[PDB]
Formats: C-alpha cells, sequence, structure tokens
C-alpha cells in the first residue's frame, strides 16, 4: 500500500541508472549516457512534485551515502517530517544490480561502487527543491554539502556531466532569495559563488569533456550580467572555448542570447542583431520555453531601435506575446513617427517595468535615435532642405544645433547627407542606381561563401550517426 | 568577480606592494584568468626587475594564466623558469594540470633528440626543472 | 601615517597627500588581513573595513586635483569590493556618490565608451534610484547629447560646470578639448569649404587667432583663409590604402573564382 | 503564444522527454513565465491594446498604420479651402 507507492518509483530510477552503470563499465563515453540522464531526469523531476515529498527519501535511504539520507531528511523535517518507509525492506537492499552495485556484494564490501550512486543522489536534492518553491537555508546546506565532495576527488567523464547540472540549479536558487528579499549577507556569499564557477571551467578543461565545458560558459555569462558586472565579462567573450559539438540545443539557444547582451552595452548592434535572431531559432516555440522568449523579444526590439532598423509591427500582432511587449510597440511607434513628445510619454509610462528587466539602461539611448532618425526621414523626404524647417518638424532649438546633429550623424553614416553653410540646405547623397558602380559583385560573393559554408557542416554532421548505427549490432 | 583592485597593487609605485600584488593575483588565478591575461606584460615587467624575490612567484603566475587560455606550449616553458613552487601541485585533488602536459611535452622533445646521438642528457635544449 | 593623510586633505593641499602616501602602502598591508575579505562582515570587521575604505578615498579624490588621472584610477579600482557588497551596512556615503561621479568622467574623458556604459550596469545594481542621481546626472547627460550629435547642449553643460571650480572642473576641460577633436572628425564629409570665420564657429572659438593655432596642430590646410577638407581626406585614405589588408580589401576579380573553383573539386 | 512565424517554430521543434527539463529550467533562470507577471504588476488589464483594430487579435492583415486616423476629414478641408482662394483670385 503505501510502501507499494515508494517501491515503483525507486524502480523506474533502478532502471535509468543500471543502463548508465553498463555503458561506461565498457568504455566511459559522453553522449550516449546523457541522453539516458537527461530522460531520467524528467521523470524524478515529475515524481518529486506530484507524488509526496518522501518518495525521495526512500531511495536517498536505500542506497548506501556518505552522510546524504540523514542530509535529505533534514529538508523533510521543516515540511512536516517523514520518518515511514525506512525500516528493513527499504535499507534491507541495494535494489537489483548484477553484481556491481547489487544488495549481496555492497553490504559485503566486495566492491562499492558509490562514484555513480552519489552524484545521482544530488540530483535529486537540487530537483525537490526547486519543485517545492523553498529558499532559505536549505539552499545554504544544497551549497555546502555537495561542492567539497566533488571537489576532494576527480571524476570521471561520466560524473562529471552529473555534476555540471547541479551548479546550474546552486546558482539559480542563490539568485532567487535576493530577488524575493534582498539581504546584506546573500552579497557576501556572493563573491563564494562566482569563485567556485571559473574555478570549475578549469577543471572541466583537463577531463576533455565537451559537453561540461559548455554548460559552465553559459553560467559565468549570466552571472556576470545580473551582478552587472560587464567589464570583466567583457575580457571573458573575446577570450571564449566554446564547443557546438555536443551540446544541447538549449544551451546553445541560451549562450548566444548572452553575448547579445554585453554587446548591446558596448555599442555593438550589428553583432548583437545576429546573435539574438540565432537564439531564438534553437529555441522550441513552446509555453515551455515562453519566458526565454519574453526576455529575447524585448532585447530583439531594442537592438533594432539602437540601429535605426525599427522592428515590424507585425512581429507583435503575428504572436500572442503582445501585452508583455506593450512597452517596446509604443516605443516602435515614437522613433518611426519622429515625435520626440510620444518617445517621452513611453518611457515615463512603463518606466518601472522597463526597471524590473534591467534594460531601462539601454531604452535611455533611444532619446537620441528619435532625433537622428527624424533627420534621416527630412532628408529621406526633401532632398534639399532649410535648416529652419527641421526645427519645426522635430521640436528642436536653433538651426545651428541642428548642423551639429547632422555632422555627428554622417559620421556614422546614419543621414547620408551633407551641409552646405554657404548655400543654406542639406542635400543628401544617395541618388541609386548602384547596380552601375562595381557593389553587387562584392555581395554575391559573400553569399556563395555562406553557401560553402552550410554544405561543409551538412558533410560532417551527416555520416556521424549514420556511422554509429552502420557499426551497431541490431542484425 | 574583477580584478580590478589587484591591477592597482602592481601599479603602486612602493616596492612593497609590488611584493604583495603577485601573491593577490596568485591566489584566485582560477577565477580571474580571463582579466589578468590581458595584463600578462606587466607582471612581465615585474619579472625582469631585480627588487623582486618573488620573481619566482610572477612566473608562476604565467602558467595557470596559458593553461586556461588554451596555449599548453607556453605555460611549460615558464613552469620551468619558475623554479620550485611546482612540486606541491602533483597531488592536490584541484589542480594537477599544468604538471601533467610536463610530462607531454619531454616526450616530444626526446624522440627528436635520441636520433643524433643516444646521449641527450647534457644537451642545453632540456631544461634541468623539466628533468626533475 | 594614517591619520595624517585624513587631516592633510581636509586643509587643501593635495601635494601632500600624493607625498605622504607611499609609507602609508604598507600599512594598508597590515589592514587588509584584518578583514577576511568580505567573507562575513561583523561589527568587529566593520571597524576594521572603515579604515581601509579611508586611506583610499581620500587618496583617490587627491589625485585629480594634481592632475594624475593615473593614479586616480588606481586608487579607484581598490575600493571597489566594499562598495559591491554588504550594502546598508557600512558600505554607502556620501563620499562614495561623490567618487564614483568623478570615475564617469574620467572614462569619458578618456573617450572610452565602450567603458562607460559597461560600467554604468555595474552602477544600475547600486545607486542611482537609492541615492537617487543628483551628480550623477552630470556626466551622464553629456554622453547622450554627443550621441544625437548636439553640441551645442553639451558645451552649456560643460560651462556651467566651469562656474564650479573644485575637481569636476578638472575632467571638464578635458572634455571641452574633446568635442573639438569630434568636429574635426566629421568636418571632412560635412563641406569642402568654410571661410575662417565659419571654421571658428563650429569649434567653439572666441578668437580668430586661436582657431589658426588649432589648424596647426590639427593639420587643417587653411590657403587664404578657406580650408580644403579634399586634401585632408586623400592623405588617409592613402593610409589605409597602404597597409597589407589589401588583396581581400578591394576582392579581386580574379580572386573570387579562384575561391569557387577549388571548393567544387573538394 | 509563438515567437515569430508561429508555425515555422511549431514545426521547427516540437517536444522531447529529454529536453523537458532543460526548457522549463530556461523559464525559470529569466525569473517567471512574464506574460502572467505583468497584469498584477501593473495593477490593470488591457485597455491599450485597443489602440488599433489589429493590434487587439490578429482576425486580420496588417495595414501599416500606427493611430488609425481618419484622413478625410483633412483632405475634405484643403479641399473646400483651396477652392475659395481660386475661386477670389
Amino acid at each position: 500500500l503505501h510502501h507499494s507507492e515508494k517501491k515503483y518509483a525507486e524502480e523506474d530510477q533502478v532502471q535509468e541508472l543500471l543502463k548508465v552503470l553498463n555503458e561506461i563499465s565498457k568504455t566511459t563515453l559522453t553522449l550516449d549516457p546523457r541522453y539516458i540522464w537527461r530522460s531520467l531526469k524528467d521523470l524524478s523531476s515529475l515524481r518529486n512534485q506530484e507524488l509526496l515529498n518522501a518518495e525521495t527519501l526512500c531511495f536517498t535511504v536505500n542506497v548506501l551515502y556518505p552522510d546524504s539520507s540523514s542530509f535529505k531528511k533534514n529538508l523533510l523535517k521543516f515540511i512536516t517530517s517523514n520518518h515511514k518507509s525506512s525500516v528493513p525492506g527499504s535499507a534491507e537492499l541495494r535494489n537489483s544490480y548484477p553484481a556491481s552495485f547489487y544488495s549481496v556484494n555492497t553490504e559485503k564490501k566486495t566492491i562499492e561502487v558509490t562514484a555513480e550512486i552519489n552524484c545521482f543522489m544530488h540530483l535529486l536534492v537540487q530537483l525537490f527543491l526547486w519543485d517545492s518553491k523553498e529558499l532559505e537555508q536549505l539552499v545554504e546546506f544544497n551549497r555546502k554539502v555537495v561542492i567539497p565532495n566533488l571537489l576532494c576527488y576527480y571524476n570521471l567523464r561520466s560524473l562529471n556531466l552529473i555534476n555540471a547540472k547541479l551548479w546550474f540549479y546552486i546558482y539559480l536558487s542563490h539568485e532567487t532569495l535576493a530577488r524575493s528579499s534582498e539581504e546584506i549577507n546573500s552579497d557576501n556569499q556572493n563573491i563564494i559563488l562566482r569563485s567556485t564557477m571559473m574555478k570549475f571551467l578549469k577543471i572541466a578543461s583537463l577531463k576533455h569533456d565537451n559537453e561540461t565545458k559548455a554548460m559552465l560558459i553559459n553560467l559565468i555569462l549570466r552571472d556576470f550580467l545580473n551582478n552587472g558586472e560587464v567589464d570583466s565579462a567583457s575580457d571573458f567573450i573575446s577570450k571564449l572555448e566554446y564547443p557546438h559539438t555536443d551540446v544541447s540545443s538549449s544551451l546553445e539557444a541560451r549562450y548566444f542570447f548572452y553575448l547579445s547582451k554585453i554587446n548591446a552595452i558596448q555599442l555593438d548592434y550589428s553583432t548583437a542583431n545576429e546573435y539574438i535572431i540565432a537564439a531564438i531559432r534553437k529555441a522550441p516555440h513552446n509555453s515551455k520555453s515562453l519566458g526565454f522568449l519574453q526576455q529575447s523579444n524585448k532585447l530583439h526590439c531594442c537592438i533594432q531601435l539602437l540601429m535605426g532598423d525599427i522592428p515590424e509591427l507585425s512581429f507583435f500582432h503575428q504572436s500572442n506575446m503582445q501585452k508583455s511587449l506593450l512597452p517596446y510597440y509604443h516605443l516602435t511607434k515614437a522613433v518611426k513617427l519622429g515625435d520626440l513628445k510620444k518617445f517621452t510619454s513611453t518611457i515615463t509610462k512603463y518606466k518601472q517595468l522597463l526597471l524590473k528587466d534591467d534594460t531601462y539602461q539601454l531604452c535611455v539611448r533611444l532619446r537620441s535615435n528619435v532625433i537622428k532618425t527624424g533627420i534621416r526621414i527630412i532628408s529621406l523626404t526633401y532632398k534639399k532642405i532649410s535648416l529652419r524647417d527641421i526645427c519645426l518638424k522635430l521640436n528642436l532649438d536653433s538651426e545651428q544645433t541642428v548642423e551639429y546633429m547632422v555632422s555627428r550623424a554622417i559620421r556614422d553614416g546614419v543621414i547620408e547627407a551633407k551641409i552646405n553653410h554657404e548655400d543654406g540646405f542639406i542635400e543628401t547623397t544617395e541618388l541609386l542606381n548602384i547596380y552601375d558602380s562595381e557593389d553587387p559583385q562584392q555581395v554575391f560573393d559573400e553569399r556563395i561563401k555562406f553557401a560553402n559554408q552550410l554544405h561543409d557542416e551538412y558533410l560532417v554532421s551527416m555520416r556521424y550517426p549514420e556511422d554509429k548505427k552502420t557499426q551497431q549490432n541490431e542484425k | 568577480t574583477t580584478a580590478a583592485p589587484l591591477l592597482a597593487l602592481l601599479r603602486e609605485n612602493q616596492d612593497s606592494v609590488k611584493t604583495y600584488a603577485l601573491e593577490s593575483i596568485n591566489n584566485v588565478v582560477d577565477q580571474l584568468w580571463s582579466e589578468i591575461s590581458n595584463e600578462l606584460p606587466d607582471i612581465e615587467a615585474l619579472y625582469d626587475d631585480d627588487t623582486f624575490s618573488d620573481r619566482e612567484m610572477a612566473a608562476l603566475i604565467a602558467s595557470k594564466v596559458y593553461y586556461n587560455l588554451g596555449e599548453y606550449e607556453s605555460a611549460v616553458k615558464y613552469a620551468l623558469a619558475a623554479k620550485d613552487r611546482f612540486d606541491i601541485d602533483e597531488k592536490s585533488q584541484f589542480v594537477e594540470t599544468i604538471v601533467s602536459k610536463s610530462i607531454e611535452m619531454y616526450v616530444q622533445e626526446a624522440s627528436k633528440q635520441y636520433t643524433k646521438d643516444e646521449q641527450f642528457y647534457t644537451k642545453d635544449i632540456i631544461d634541468p626543472k623539466l628533468t626533475s | 601615517l594614517t591619520k595624517s593623510l585624513s587631516i592633510a586633505f581636509e586643509n587643501g593641499d593635495y601635494a601632500a597627500c600624493e607625498k605622504l602616501l607611499p609609507p602609508i602602502k604598507i600599512e594598508l598591508i597590515k589592514n587588509n588581513l584584518l578583514i577576511p575579505d568580505l567573507s562575513i562582515q561583523n561589527d568587529i570587521y566593520l571597524n576594521d573595513l572603515m579604515i581601509t575604505k579611508r586611506i583610499l578615498e581620500v587618496g583617490a579624490l587627491a589625485s585629480i586635483q594634481t592632475f594624475n588621472f593615473d593614479s586616480f584610477e588606481n586608487y579607484f579600482n581598490q575600493l571597489k569590493p566594499y562598495y559591491f557588497s554588504n550594502n546598508h551596512k557600512l558600505s554607502e556615503s556620501d563620499k562614495k556618490s561623490k567618487l564614483i561621479s568623478l570615475y564617469l568622467l574620467n572614462l569619458l574623458s578618456q573617450n572610452n565608451t565602450t567603458k562607460f556604459h559597461s560600467e554604468l550596469q555595474y552602477l544600475d545594481k547600486h545607486i542611482k534610484n537609492l541615492e537617487d542621481d543628483s551628480l550623477l546626472s552630470y556626466p551622464i547627460k553629456l554622453d547622450r547629447w554627443l550621441m544625437e550629435g548636439s553640441y551645442q547642449k553639451a558645451w552649456d553643460l560643460l560651462q556651467s560646470g566651469s562656474q564650479n571650480i573644485s575637481e569636476f572642473d578638472s575632467f571638464t576641460d578635458i572634455l571641452k578639448s574633446a568635442i573639438r577633436d569630434e568636429i574635426a572628425k566629421n568636418t571632412e564629409l560635412s563641406y569642402d569649404f568654410l571661410p575662417l570665420s565659419n571654421i571658428k564657429a563650429l569649434l567653439f572659438f572666441n578668437n580668430e587667432k586661436e582657431t589658426e593655432k588649432f589648424a596647426l596642430e590639427r593639420n587643417w590646410p587653411i590657403v587664404n583663409s578657406k580650408v580644403y577638407f579634399n586634401n585632408q581626406s586623400k592623405e588617409k585614405a592613402d593610409y589605409e590604402d597602404e597597409m597589407m589588408h589589401e588583396e581581400d580589401q578591394k576582392t579581386n576579380i580574379i580572386e573570387k573564382a579562384m575561391d569557387y573553383a577549388i571548393s567544387i573539386e573538394n | 503564444m509563438s515567437t515569430d512565424v508561429a508555425a515555422a517554430q511549431a514545426q521547427s521543434k516540437i517536444d522531447l522527454t529529454k529536453k523537458k527539463n532543460e526548457e522549463i529550467n530556461k523559464k525559470s533562470l529569466e525569473e517567471d513565465d512574464e506574460f502572467e507577471d505583468f497584469p498584477i504588476d501593473t495593477w490593470a488589464n488591457g485597455e491599450t491594446i485597443k489602440s488599433n483594430a489589429v493590434t487587439q487579435t490578429n482576425i486580420w492583415e496588417e495595414n501599416w498604420d500606427d493611430v488609425e486616423v481618419d484622413d478625410d476629414f483633412t483632405n475634405e478641408l484643403k479641399a473646400e479651402l483651396d477652392r475659395y482662394k481660386r475661386e477670389n483670385q
């Protein structure tokens, strides 16, 4: 009855572990273990949540533990203790195995392979805390317990890949506690959090684990951004090592999205634009991914107004993301029309929301782009145009001031005009017919090379999974 | 975190804070590796100047920085230049990384010079720290 | 030494502060070891922490005023760990608001807007609505007016900061030198002829002699009281052609097809 | 609720048991779903999505309007006032 329910959950987990244990006894590998490990983690996340708070505890007790079973149980005491299903028949077993962590063998200590087992019991305690949706001291206790265990000995390739996924949860739970209710010791412990993450990346370099390296790089970028330590992250992004070989496509989505943030801050709007489109196309359409997409789209609108490119109105309408994106929709219309008065209203109306996402800093730089976009519209509309007419339209000062705006603005080439100060007009330089110039030559070359690069990626990838299947016995 | 307080100590003009800077940078060299790699030539100027007895310490920093960058080749050169303070990290549970690359490098050199004559144990192409 | 720097600052002597500081640097090693370096913060390490902030705070404000911007950036960098953490428990003060204001001008007067905007995030997390902008508004307004391109609003904001002879003014003159250079970068495309009275107007000179003097130094050929931007443009273009980039900078007709050819056979 | 063309990523990616945890982690990292936070945060519900016909619910196609001000009242005033000048010419 009650023993049956905890026993069933345990038996699911055992088959998944046993599968990997067999695989790493032949020869440790990276990718074949992970696909199984990801499937197990889903089942554990769903069973911890839905089925009582003591179904983790049964497992933890059931296997041999250094001191983890007692640290697990502590967490459960606080939220109404459990004591049930820890008597023999939940502790008189070590759960079907052939002989490599089987009951008879382990107790006898003809072998002991707590190696794999310890890393999985860590995976449970992280999942279980985010399920509870709780933070306080329990976070601290999770931080303290697992980190030196993993640092008092080197890990095998399989075990390093379990412990990369624990680091993300440690980091996430620390950062949420600051956001629920800021504290003063959260600040000093953040230096500690900061130290371990970078030290980890060195540790993973020696084991030559591709998937372990990538996931830590994603963490360092995120950690700098919420601390706002962009200076240190600017040195980091020009000195990376990221592989895209074995990484999951969630990791790749995240990586590109982080770059777009730092770049936008450094006043690169052209590189930021390329990478934010990369991040979105990797990500799913699902409501699973919903919140990742909103922050991404907030940044994506912002980059375009920083360029002078001005997002589509369709883009808000085809998504059902309208209400989240409502403040960027009012900025889009404002910059396009040239109306500073419309713009100033938008940034006062929605100040609070923008400042939450910490995208308000990026938004104030847009008060400039109204003025510069306004001069580009006026140079399109009239080839030659008096200085005074600009002052009326955009609600600016003297003509001398307007002269200065254009002199600066054509250093980037935004207006693409030039001022005559003895003829008293502004004369734009565009009169297209660049197909009579040598320009398209340059362009076609680039598209051809872009095609060549997709061909190459096709070649290496097409045959590598083919090769696994043909080698593998299935006849 | 930021490496910025640490750079200022090297730049500060008193002898005493320049000695302490190398100690402070080296403690957290695995945390601030990408930061201090840009300004690794400042530390090379302190290696030249003969007013330090932490010349050996300054060289040691360089090794850890170049491993995290990606070039293992450069790290072992400057580990050998440091002389001692590299025999304490052969059994840690954290960093043995710089050491293991030395074992590799001697095998590469060993093949090349054996063919000329069996003796190569008195060549200056092989550093005495490397043999140890 | 240690308490002596405090009162030398207070008097108004700043040549005194820098002279005496290399001795106190040794004892700054002693102070740093007393705190664990912000792993936990007692009211005993609070007492220690004030000693550590104090030496550096007064050293850094004084650096500006003897025109050692180089030394200013050293002292300021040292404050950063205390500024980062333990807020609302001896980390935030009137001196802090003053000190960060001055640094933002340092990065801007060096003309790194890469750095200035990346430094601004870090501050977003700290005071900008917890001690609101009243002295930090100054460098942020200025950076904005040159991004829209209005050098009018920018010169005015500098000129009324020149009323306030304090130490903020030591970065204002750098920033008025900077407005001249930017315009001198722009004017090459903008015009081809300006009379000398017109050059004076854009470059914010009140003296026609002063305009001629900048032109020597900035390499503008004014001949018969009219400038020739087309010549200057040539010289700079010539330099850019000279350097090795050059086959695939232009991208040769031949070079394009050679690329295509080997790809289909590879 | 789908970012760009709704069908273009609905066919591009679909669920797997393997991916499902990582996706949930992505939305938690930003900290919320960020479409149900926003009504509470402002303490209102939509009326400024009722700005234009196309904004409210996309059951039309795009016009490329963004204020939707009738342009018949201004074109009528030009027409009559111009005639009178010519009449008094």
